[PDB]
């Protein structure tokens, strides 16, 4: 079978980003030894090791949706993957408010329309507790 | 208006403890009540 | 005019899913980073990323050899799923301004970049040249506004929408990591477009619509035909629980309705508990199966069911912002049926920027 | 009491104004302060 590839964006500190960029544009396999990525079983924490120097990482959710688009002639572009996550290196904490481009900054707060009436999972847990019970008493309350 | 639920359960050996739990999240409220009102009509 | 990849026009199941559950509809076009169970990355520990610049230039040189061996014209290359990897070709990124657009491309589908250039009054030097896309001189603005004299605007153009894009340079810190089961791979990116508010060219159907139920029935029929084509048995035969694995929300009466014509159930003897193909039934050819369902209809259906989930989770203003209403409003405004209030609640920004596509008389 | 050119022209101009505001904001390379 075929499994859709999973692309994400890696953001590094600027000096380490310059060393990683120089090693990528060089093209040797020396970069392979220099750059490693260890993702912790939390799922939202990691180490990126540049030149064997550990950096602390967080996998965050991006507010917009990006899409990688490949081309052969630079006139027709084929969508290859959807990017929604970034492993910035240096829950509410795992949500990034800004977008990658310069015009998109504070997009989640300002350029996103918010419509409102985790919570569903909590309601399911409450229903399960009511089922495991015997007698349930309920009242919409006031200030108390 | 917040939502408060009283739950009656039996502990190991013999016991009948009652738990009163108050939900102050109006989002949890809406989803909770909507199931009861549905299950009340689901009879 | 838009030619999608052969995995996309054949509706192959990684790229075009048969069924999307609730947790997969909430993560629609935002796929989380899954943990592997088997593979090299499934073992916990540090993992080296691998540069892929010999791979990129080897694949580009190989594709240029293929193109010059075929007479030198423009060629069609995306014939396999392994052509749609990010490991080769010139990648750009495309960011979206809206959170949930009315229409959105699946993986494997093609789009074009058109540079609309309105000439200056009288003499003009020529279109400011651009790295990507082809230039076209637009007297009649494609979008809602009109172009200024001497203004070039790039845009994504396909069958689904048309949307103004804006080229920005990448940040100096961000790279692109393509992870697969075997390891991590790293590219740099240099070009990232920002996609403005989409102008929809395809109408998303409503829930329980006639077009909606027709697409569900035709998608199930196409999947059944492609399972019959994949069968190696000389009387072509399929199993029912393959279809029940693909479409688990379907009642089995509908699946048996699709199998009633073109198949019959063998209970005893050979081919027992199989749905063999009827001997008088001619299984449709590949181009007929492609003419049954289009990929843009699948994208419109996915937009409808994702918006159904978001509305369902959030308990009339929201209903107006549903893509069936907004796509109907915009396409009706483009024929000149009706006008749209450009300031309203269907505004995907939530501020004065951007349009709202809801009908006004 | 126009019921024809007034409504049509008003809609058209609001459309050009929004199109031109969106183009400018999106193509801005100006840095935006974190809020």
């Amino acid at each position: 079978p075929h499994e859709l590839e999973s692309q994400f964006i890696l953001r590094l500190p600027p000096e380490y980003a310059s060393t990683v960029r120089r090693a990528v544009q060089s093209g040797h396999v020396n970069l392979k030894d220099r750059l490693t990525i260890e993702l912790h079983p939390d799922g939202r924490h990691g180490i990126v090791r540049v030149d064997r120097v550990p950096l602390a990482s967080k996998l965050v959710d991006l507010p917009c949706v990006m899409e990688s688009l490949k081309t052969i002639d630079k006139k027709t572009f084929y969508k290859t993957a959807d990017i929604c996550q970034m492993l910035v290196s240096t829950e509410k904490k795992f949500i990034w408010n800004h977008g990658i481009t310069l015009p998109l900054k504070n997009v989640r707060k300002r350029r996103f329309r918010k419509t409102a009436k985790d919570v569903e999972k909590e309601v399911k847990r409450l229903l399960s507790t009511d089922a495991e019970a015997v007698s349930t008493r309920w009242e919409i309350i006031a200030e108390d | 208006r917040c939502l408060k639920i009283y739950r009656t359960f039996r502990d190991e050996e013999g016991k009948e403890y009652v738990r009163c739990e108050t939900v102050r999240k109006p989002a949890v409220i809406d989803a909770y009540v909507r199931i009861r009102t549905t299950k009340d009509e689901e009879f | 005019i838009i030619q999608h990849s052969i995995p996309a026009v054949e509706l192959r199941q990684p790229f075009f899913p048969t069924h999307m559950g609730p947790i997969k509809l909430r993560q629609f076009h935002r796929p989380p980073l899954k943990k592997y169970s088997f593979g090299a990355l499934s073992q916990p520990g540090p993992h080296s990323v691998q540069p892929l610049l010999k791979h990129i230039k080897k694949k580009a040189k190989m594709r240029e050899q293929e193109r010059q061996a075929s007479g030198g014209g423009e060629m069609f290359f995306m014939r396999t799923p392994q052509d749609l990897t990010g490991k080769d070709g010139d990648l750009i990124l495309a960011e979206y301004s809206e959170e949930n657009g009315p229409l959105m491309m699946q993986v494997g589908m093609a789009t074009k970049i058109k540079n609309y250039y309105k000439r200056k009054p009288g003499k003009d030097p020529g279109a400011p040249d651009c790295k990507y896309g082809e230039t076209v001189y637009c007297h009649t603005s494609p979008f809602l506004g009109s172009l200024h004299p001497g203004q070039l605007l790039q845009a994504f153009e396909n069958n689904l929408f048309r949307a103004p894009i804006y080229l920005h340079k990448m940040p100096e810190t961000d790279f692109l990591i393509i992870r697969t089961r075997q390891g991590y791979y790293i590219r740099e990116l240099v070009d990232i477009f920002v996609v403005g508010q989409q102008c929809p060219l395809f109408e998303v159907p409503g829930p329980n619509s006639k077009r909606a139920n027709t697409h569900i029935r035709d998608f199930l029929q196409v999947f059944i035909y492609r399972l019959f084509w994949k069968s190696k048995d000389r009387p072509r035969r399929i199993r029912m629980e393959d279809i029940k694995k693909a479409f688990p929300s379907h009642s089995e009466s509908s699946i048996r309705k699709r199998l009633k014509l073109c198949a019959d159930f063998k209970r005893t003897g050979m081919d027992s508990n199989w749905w063999v193909l009827k001997s008088d039934f001619r299984l449709p050819t590949e181009e007929e199966i492609r003419a049954m369902v289009s990929p843009e209809q699948c994208c419109a259906y996915y937009s409808m069911i994702a918006a159904e989930q978001r509305l369902k989770d959030a308990g009339d203003d929201e209903v107006r912002t549903a893509p069936w209403n907004t796509t109907r409003a915009f396409i009706a405004a483009m024929k000149g049926k009706c006008l749209l209030e450009v300031t309203g609640v269907a505004d995907p920004t939530g501020c004065g920027e951007g349009f709202s596509y809801v009908k006004i008389p | 009491r126009f019921s024809v050119a007034e409504h049509q022209e008003r809609y058209k101009e609001e459309c050009q104004r929004i199109f031109d505001l969106q183009n400018k904001v999106l193509s801005s390379t100006e840095v935006l302060s974190t809020d």
